[PDB]
């Protein structure tokens, strides 16, 4: 009902579509990194639904400033007590983590910033006019 | 054999060839600086550190030659017209810092670690000065 | 094939070049801070490929919200257990870390935001037109 909050709310509703397209591309890159990390670091696994959870768990929180620094590259196959033998290709995981973090956090979030900023004026004018139209319905 | 020598002299005096030779020498010098700051150093400098010290000394002599071969006559005016560029000022500061660090490093402990620290701050500067090549 | 996702994908492909130039400048600054930090904190080292890893390891994850807060300036040269002696010039590591984090996270990311933003409209128009052109090939 407020003259500034109402257009803001329908403006948010307009940017949800661009957010959805960002979520689709984020989902592709996130599932690629999660599947690769889980399939490299855990070779001998039985069929269980925890694998699907481990696909999405840590790559999703990697977008919001939690990189899980204790699990990026833990010391392995070395006395700390000798650590477990390093899994084959375990060095690939920090490299693909670097590529994933770069692509996600730097490319796609800034691209969504770009699509939010360049479509702001049309969405703002349309939302203001639509709110002034819906005052009658209210 | 005379056209071959003419081709060699014409190639090596091209400004693009001189720039790429300068760039490759700077990249090799930076790589040697990386090796001498990462690996431990003994009481006397290694071969790579001697090459790095030679690079700093010849670069300082080249900047002095650029000061002397300038437009004004009175030497303070040449110094002022050379220090009007900020990169020349930072180059002079870095060469003096390398001289101080190398003098401190050629002594014994605890001055050797002080020279190592000054070497690290200088490698920060030369890594930033790669943007001159990028320009 | 989708009318909105396709131009989005080739728009990502167009901003990859600006991301590449950003990666070049970040590589210069990241490599300077990594070389300086490893060369100060570890004076007595043998020639090993782990030094090259330690150049890139911690400064790269410092861009994504993991500062490794236990290793900024650990208490040293003090009975608490007398902690190991402080290395010479170890106080310069947090100072150059502050300068590095400031330059990286505040200048280069926002500059990539700006160049993504001011070239968005031309890239969006060309991507839409090129997608409409490639509908025939599809
Ligand atoms: C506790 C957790 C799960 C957070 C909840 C997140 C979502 C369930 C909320 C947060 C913001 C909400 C949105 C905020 C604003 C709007 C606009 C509003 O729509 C309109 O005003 C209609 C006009 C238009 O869509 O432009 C209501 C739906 C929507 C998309 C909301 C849908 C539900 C959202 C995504
Ligand atoms: C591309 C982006 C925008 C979205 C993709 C991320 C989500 C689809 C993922 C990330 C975190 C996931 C959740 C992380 C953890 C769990 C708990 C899990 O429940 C258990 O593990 C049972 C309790 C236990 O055993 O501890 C069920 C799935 C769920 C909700 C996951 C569902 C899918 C989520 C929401
Ligand atoms: C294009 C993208 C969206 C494709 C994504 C595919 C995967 C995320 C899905 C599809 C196939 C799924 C698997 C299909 C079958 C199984 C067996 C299932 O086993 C059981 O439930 C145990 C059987 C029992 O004891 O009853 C555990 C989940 C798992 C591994 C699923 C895990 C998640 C997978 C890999
Ligand atoms: C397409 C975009 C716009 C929306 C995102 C949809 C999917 C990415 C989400 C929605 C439903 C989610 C699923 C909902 C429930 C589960 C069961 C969950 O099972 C467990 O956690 C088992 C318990 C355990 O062993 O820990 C694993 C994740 C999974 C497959 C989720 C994976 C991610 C899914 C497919
Ligand atoms: C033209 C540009 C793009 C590249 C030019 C630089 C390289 C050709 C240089 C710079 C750093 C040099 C390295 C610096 C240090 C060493 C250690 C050095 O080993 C020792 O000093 C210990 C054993 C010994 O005494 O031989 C062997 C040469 C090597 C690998 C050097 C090989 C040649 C390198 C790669
Ligand atoms: C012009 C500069 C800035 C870069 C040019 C690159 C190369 C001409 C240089 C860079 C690194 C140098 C190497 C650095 C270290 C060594 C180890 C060095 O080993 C010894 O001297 C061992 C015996 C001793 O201890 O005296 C022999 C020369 C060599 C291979 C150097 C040969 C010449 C290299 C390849
Ligand atoms: C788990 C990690 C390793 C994530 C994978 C990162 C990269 C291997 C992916 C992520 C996004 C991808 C890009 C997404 C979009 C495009 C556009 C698309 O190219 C076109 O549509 C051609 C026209 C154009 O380039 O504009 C395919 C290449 C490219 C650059 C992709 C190249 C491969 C990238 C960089
Ligand atoms: C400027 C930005 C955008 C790019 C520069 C960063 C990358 C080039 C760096 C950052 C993280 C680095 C990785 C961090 C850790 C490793 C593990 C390392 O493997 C091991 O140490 C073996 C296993 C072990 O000893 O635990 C091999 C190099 C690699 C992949 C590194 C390769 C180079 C990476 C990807
Ligand atoms: C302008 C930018 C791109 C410069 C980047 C420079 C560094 C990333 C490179 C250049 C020279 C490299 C060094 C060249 C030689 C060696 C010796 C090498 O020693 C061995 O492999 C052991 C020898 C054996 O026992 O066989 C370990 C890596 C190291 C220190 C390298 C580490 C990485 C360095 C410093
Ligand atoms: C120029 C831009 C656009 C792309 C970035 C390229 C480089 C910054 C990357 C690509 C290949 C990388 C190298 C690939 C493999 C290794 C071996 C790796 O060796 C180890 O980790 C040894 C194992 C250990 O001692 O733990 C050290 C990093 C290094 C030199 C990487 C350093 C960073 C490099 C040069």
């Amino acid at each position: 009902v407020n003259k500034y909050l109402g257009p803001y709310v329908m403006m948010i509703g307009k940017m949800m579509i661009d957010m959805m397209y960002f979520v689709i591309i984020m989902l592709v890159v996130l599932m690629s990194f999660g599947v690769a990390r889980q399939a490299i670091l855990f070779p001998n696994e039985e069929p269980s639904w925890k694998l699907a959870k481990n696909i999405f768990y840590m790559p999703y929180w990697m977008i919001y400033g939690e990189v899980f620094a204790d699990q990026i590259d833990p010391p392995c196959g070395q006395n700390e007590i000798q650590l477990p033998p390093c899994k084959t290709g375990a060095w690939i995981v920090p490299a693909i983590m670097a590529c994933y973090l770069l692509v996600a956090n730097i490319l796609l979030v800034n691209l969504l910033i770009a699509v939010f900023n360049n479509t702001f004026f049309e969405v703002k004018s349309i939302s203001n006019q639509v709110w002034k139209f819906q005052r009658y319905q209210l | 054999l005379i056209p071959l020598g003419r081709k060699i002299y014409e190639f090596y005096n091209a400004p693009i060839v001189k720039f790429w030779f300068y760039t490759l020498a700077y990249i090799g010098y930076l790589m040697l600086f990386n090796y001498i700051v990462l690996v431990k150093m003994e009481r006397w400098p290694s071969t790579q550190e001697w090459i790095v010290i030679s690079y700093i000394f010849t670069l300082g002599i080249e900047k002095m030659r650029e000061i002397l071969m300038s437009e004004p006559g009175k030497l303070l005016q040449k110094v002022k017209v050379w220090l009007q560029e900020y990169w020349n000022v930072t180059d002079l500061i870095a060469i003096l810092l390398f001289s101080v660090g190398m003098i401190l490093r050629l002594q014994d402990q605890p001055f050797r670690s002080d020279g190592r620290v000054i070497y690290c701050v200088n490698i920060i500067y030369w890594y930033i000065r790669l943007l001159d090549i990028f320009g």
